[PDB]
């Protein structure tokens, strides 16, 4: 019954270990030299998170994965399945970070599917 | 570079194509109608010093 929140670092070094791993035992890959089963791996992690029901004590598990992309990359193999998982995204941009935005979030790229019922009433006005 | 570097320079370079095109489209037609009145300046200059040329000696 209650509340956790927890944070991987680098899923993005995760799957590279994985592909490693995979590679070594010998089995087929897929683009970018990845096994196929990496997106079955990312999701069974994710999707652990929840909010659980009365009935079941009200416990919740928040999860606030990272990835990191090569010079903002965004369309390839491991970033696309992460974005396709997640409720929302928040994109860090380096041009904004220098010209003096920091943090960097980019609000017009960044989504929250649970805006509003995640707000309390004052922040909604 | 990367594709996704090149394309947003690309998009805005082509805004500012089209942006650019317009305004000079406005200013040509600004032109147009600005003449006309050059044109009917002329004769009233004309006619005004027309008559200075024998008053004014």
């Amino acid at each position: 019954g209650k509340h956790v929140l927890v944070v991987y670092d680098d899923l993005s070094k995760q799957a590279a270990a994985y592909r490693e791993l995979s590679l070594l035992l010998r089995r087929p890959p897929g683009r970018e030299a990845y096994p196929g089963d990496i997106f079955y791996l990312h999701s069974r992690l994710l999707e652990r998170a929840a909010k659980l029901s009365d009935a079941k004590g009200g416990g919740s598990l928040t999860a606030l994965p990272f990835v990191e992309t090569q010079a903002g990359d965004i369309s390839a193999y491991i970033p696309t399945n992460v974005i396709s998982i997640t409720d929302g995204q928040i994109f860090l941009q380096s041009d904004l970070f220098f010209s003096g935005v920091r943090p960097a979030i980019n609000a017009g790229l960044s989504v929250s599917r649970v805006g509003g019922a995640a707000q309390i009433k004052a922040m909604k006005k | 570079a990367s594709l996704r570097d090149i394309k947003t320079r690309i998009n805005a370079t082509k805004k500012t194509s089209q942006i650019t095109k317009a305004m000079e489209m406005v200013s040509t037609s600004k032109l147009n109608r600005a003449e006309q009145n050059a044109k009917s300046f002329v004769p009233y200059m004309e006619k005004i010093q027309e008559v200075v040329a024998n008053v004014a000696l």
